């Protein structure tokens, strides 16, 4: 629930995995991933400094 | 192995430091716990073995005891808070629902 | 994480009836169960409990030798039966839900629920 409009067959399954596709060569140096636990929150970032 | 709580019942404006006791009848140690019930629906649990909360609660719920007496308090009152709150032992199998305690606006 | 039932409505006094509890969405095998009974304006009375394997089922005295409890692990269900009522079980029912992960080959303290099932009233 959230995901944009699923176009071909669809199903309300609970899935186990959720995939990401970036472009050639990207990076995602520039931003921050949100986690969510039943005992709390979780974020993944990355930096040098 | 029976309960007795307080305040039975009591209506309070919303944000007050409401607190509510528990009574065993008897030395439980630390096995006791408490739960919210909605009238009309299901309930869930928010504290248990006294001083320790669900993972799903917020640090506002609060409580302790030990022996007979025991208490679960409130930091502030919050409008979603009418509801029930009950207590039960786990010290015998054979076990004790509390006496139930409810909350109320004003 | 998902518990309903079965079964619910209006029954004759001194009837019989099957009542039903289902489960699913969790590791059934390990936890232990109960039911408890909300009439209305009163308390919370507990029914009866059964420890994962099965083995030990216990009852409270307004409950011994009316009602039959029993646990289908295989298809994730609570059965429950019900003789010789009365005018007092005016209730409704939510299947609960032990959070204590005893092994299938034990048995011991259950009484620390997190979760309930959607409450069916029966009234008698
Ligand atoms: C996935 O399924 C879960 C249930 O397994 C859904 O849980 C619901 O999540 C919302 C937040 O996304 C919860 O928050 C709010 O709760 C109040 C409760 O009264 C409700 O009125 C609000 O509309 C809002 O939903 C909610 O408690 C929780 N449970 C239910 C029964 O709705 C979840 O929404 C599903 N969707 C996603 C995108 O994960
Ligand atoms: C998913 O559930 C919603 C519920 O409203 C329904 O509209 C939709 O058709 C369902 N889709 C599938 C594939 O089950
Ligand atoms: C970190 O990386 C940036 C380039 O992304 C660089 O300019 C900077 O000097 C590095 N070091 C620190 C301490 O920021």
């Amino acid at each position: 629930t959230g995901r944009g409009a699923c176009k071909g067959f669809y199903s309300n399954a609970s899935s186990d995995v959720i995939r990401y596709n970036i472009n050639f060569e990207e990076n995602l140096r520039r931003g921050t991933i949100l986690f969510k636990t039943s005992y709390g929150a979780v974020v993944f970032y990355c930096t040098n400094n | 192995i029976q309960m007795t709580q307080s305040p039975s019942s009591l209506s309070a404006s919303v944000g007050d430091r409401v607190t509510i006791t528990c009574q065993a009848s008897q030395d439980i140690t630390t096995y006791l716990n408490w739960y919210q019930q909605k009238p009309g629906k299901a309930p869930k649990l928010l504290i248990y073995d006294a001083s320790n909360l669900e993972t799903g609660v917020p640090s506002r719920f609060s409580g302790s005891g030990s022996g007979t007496d025991f208490t679960l308090t409130i930091s502030s009152l919050q409008p979603e808070d009418i509801a029930t709150y009950y207590c039960q032992q786990y010290d015998n199998l054979f076990l004790t629902f509390g006496g139930g305690t409810k909350v109320e606006i004003k | 994480v998902q518990l309903v039932e079965s079964g619910g409505g209006l029954v004759q006094p001194g009837g019989s009836l099957r009542l039903s509890c289902a489960a699913s969405g969790f590791t059934f095998s390990s936890y232990a169960m109960s039911w408890v009974r909300q009439a209305p304006g009163k308390g919370l009375e507990w029914v009866s409990a059964i420890i994962g394997s099965g083995s030990n089922t216990y009852y409270a005295d307004s409950v011994k030798g009316r009602f039959t409890i029993s646990r289908d692990n295989a298809k994730n269900t609570l059965y429950l039966q019900m003789n010789s009522l009365r005018a007092e079980d005016t209730a409704v029912y939510y299947c609960a839900k032990d959070t204590t992960p005893r092994p299938l080959y034990s048995s011991g303290w259950y009484g620390s629920f997190d979760y309930w099932g959607q409450g069916t009233p029966v009234s008698v």
